[PDB]
C-alpha cells in the first residue's frame, strides 16, 4: 500500500527525508470529517466588496467622533489578531496535519482570515477618515494591553509543541476575538452600522468553524497520549485560558473606558471562552448568569436563540 | 420507556451530551449504508450541518441542515410514528441557521421543538432537556 511506505510533501520538508513522497489523494480519504469541513469553508467563500457599507454613513454619521474612534480602535485590534492567524497562526498548522486534507483546509483558513483582516479596510474605506485610520494604527501600536493577547499566544505557534500550537490556533478564533465583536452586534441591535454586522456575521460563519477543526484535530491528538499526559494538556488548557483571560480583560476594560460596554463585552468573551473549552472537548465551568448579555444584543448574533430531496414524505 | 434517538458525527459533541443525559439512547449509524428500526416512542437529539448558506432570495437555505442519516431513519413510517419531539443543536455563531435542523424536524414531522443547545452541553442545558424528556413523556 503506497501511503503507508510514503510521506506527504510537508512531513518530507520538515520531519523526515527518508522516504520519497505520494501527491494528495482526494480519491480515498482518510477523514469524511475533512471532506464535510473543506465543501463548507470553499462554498462560503466571500469578498468584503460584495457587502456594501455605504448604507451604514447615515447611522455612522450620527455617531460622535468618541464612538467612531471607538469603532476604528476595535476593528483595527481585530485587523491584528486576523493578520496575527492569516501569517503566522493557521499555516503553521499545515506542517502538523493529521491527514493531507488538513494541511489544505489550513491553507484555506489562512486565506479567509486575511479577507476578515481585509474586509476592517474596506469598512474603514467607506466610513473613516485618513486621521481616524491612522490614528488607529498608533493606538494598535502602543496599547501594550492589546499587544500583550498575541505575544503570549505566536510563541506556541514557532515552538516544537504541535499540541501548545494547535490549541492557541482554536482559541485565537473560539475567544479573543468576541470581547470586539460585542460592538458591532451592540450597534446593530440600535439599528446602527447594520450592513458592518453583516460582515461580522459572514466572518463568524468562517471562525466557528476554523475553532471548530482546530479543537477536532486536537481531541485525535489528546486521546492518543497516556492518561497523564492527558491530564498535563488539560491543565496547560485551563492555565493558558486563564491567562488569556486576564490579558483580555485588562484590554476590553481600556478600549471601552467610558463606554460602559466591558461588562456586557467581557461576559460575551466568557461565553465565547465555554464554546473553546467545549470543542476542546473540556465541560464550560462559567454559570449562563456569568455569560449572560442582553436579549436584544443576543438577537443580532441569532435570532434563532429564542420579538427582535431524499426526503420521503 | 424513555428513550432518546439521537445522532452525532465523528466529532460526537451531540454523542457525548446524549451520554450525559438520564434517559436510554439509541444512535443513528453515521454509515449511510446502516439503518435502524425503533418500535418506542422517543425525542429525537440532532446537530445542524447547513453551514449558514443563503439563498439567491436571501432567507436562511435549510438544505443539508438535517444530516442524511436522519432522513434516511425518518423516512421509515415505522421509524418516524414513535417520535414525541425534537431536540436540535449547533452554534450560535451560524447566526440565523443556529439549531436550525430543529424547526424543519418539527415542521416536517409535526412534533414540538422541545430545546436547542451548543456543542457537548452545559449543566443546565442537562438539567433542562432531563426535565423536558420526562415531562414530553409524562403529558
Ligand atoms: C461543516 C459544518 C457545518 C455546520 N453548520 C451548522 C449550522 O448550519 N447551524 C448550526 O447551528 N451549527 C452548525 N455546525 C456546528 C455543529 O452542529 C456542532 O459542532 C455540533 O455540536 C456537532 O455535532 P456532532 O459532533 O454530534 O456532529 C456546523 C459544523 C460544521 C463542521
Ligand atoms: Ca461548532
Amino acid at each position: 500500500n503506497y501511503y503507508d511506505r510514503s510521506v506527504s510533501p510537508v512531513e518530507y520538508a520538515y520531519f523526515d527525508q527518508s522516504q520519497n513522497m505520494r501527491a494528495i489523494n482526494w480519491n480515498k480519504i482518510v477523514d469524511e470529517k475533512d471532506l464535510e469541513v473543506w465543501n463548507r469553508v470553499t462554498q462560503n467563500f466571500w469578498l468584503p466588496e460584495n457587502i456594501p457599507v455605504s448604507n451604514d454613513l447615515p447611522s455612522w454619521n450620527e455617531l460622535d467622533d468618541d464612538w467612531q474612534q471607538l469603532i476604528t480602535r476595535t476593528f483595527t485590534g481585530l485587523t491584528l489578531l486576523d493578520t496575527v492567524q492569516s501569517s503566522i497562526g493557521d499555516v503553521a498548522q499545515i506542517k502538523n496535519s493529521l491527514t493531507e486534507q488538513e494541511q489544505v483546509i489550513y491553507a484555506n483558513f489562512a486565506f479567509m482570515v486575511g479577507v476578515h483582516a481585509r474586509s476592517y479596510g474596506t469598512i474603514f474605506s467607506t466610513l473613516c477618515t485618513s486621521e481616524q485610520i491612522e490614528e488607529a494604527h498608533e493606538w494598535v501600536v502602543d496599547n501594550e494591553a492589546l499587544q500583550a493577547r498575541p505575544k503570549a499566544l505566536i510563541p506556541f505557534y514557532t515552538a516544537d509543541d504541535p499540541l501548545k500550537s494547535k490549541i492557541a490556533a482554536a482559541l485565537m478564533p473560539g475567544f479573543l476575538l468576541y470581547g470586539g465583536f460585542y460592538l458591532p452586534f451592540y450597534l446593530s441591535a440600535r439599528g446602527k452600522l447594520p450592513n458592518t454586522s453583516d460582515i461580522i456575521r459572514l466572518i463568524l460563519r468562517d471562525k466557528v468553524i476554523h475553532n471548530f477543526y482546530s479543537g477536532y484535530k486536537y481531541q485525535l491528538k489528546v486521546a492518543k497520549l497516556s492518561p497523564e499526559k492527558q491530564a498535563e494538556m488539560k491543565q496547560f488548557v485551563f492555565d493558558l485560558l486563564d491567562k488569556m483571560i486576564g490579558l483580555e480583560k485588562t484590554y476590553l476594560h481600556q478600549l471601552y473606558d467610558g463606554f460602559g460596554l466591558a461588562d456586557e463585552a467581557i461576559r460575551f468573551s466568557l461565553y465565547n471562552a465555554g464554546k473553546f473549552l467545549q470543542n476542546l472537548g473540556y465541560e464550560s465551568p462559567f454559570t449562563k448568569e456569568e455569560t449572560r448579555i442582553a436579549p436584544e444584543v443576543f438577537a443580532q448574533l441569532s435570532a434563532r436563540a429564542d420579538f427582535f430531496e431524499d426526503w420521503d414524505f | 420507556k424513555e428513550l432518546i434517538v439521537y445522532f452525532s458525527t465523528q466529532s460526537n459533541n451531540t454523542h457525548r451530551f446524549v451520554q450525559k443525559l438520564d434517559a436510554e439512547s439509541i444512535r443513528i449509524p453515521i454509515d449511510e449504508e446502516e439503518r435502524i428500526k425503533v418500535d418506542e416512542d422517543y425525542v429525537l437529539i440532532v446537530p445542524t450541518y447547513s453551514g449558514g448558506k443563503v439563498t439567491d432570495a436571501g432567507q436562511v437555505d435549510a438544505h443539508g441542515a438535517v444530516p442524511k442519516q436522519v432522513i434516511h431513519f425518518l423516512n421509515d413510517p415505522d421509524n418516524r410514528k414513535h417520535c414525541l419531539g425534537v431536540i436540535s443543536s449547533g452554534n450560535t455563531n451560524f447566526g440565523d441557521s443556529f439549531a436550525i435542523a430543529g424547526p424543519v424536524i418539527s415542521y416536517k414531522l409535526k412534533v414540538p421543538l422541545l430545546y436547542q443547545f451548543e456543542l457537548i452541553g452545559t449543566k443546565e442545558d442537562v438539567e433542562e432537556v432531563n426535565r423536558i424528556i420526562s415531562e414530553t413523556f409524562n403529558a
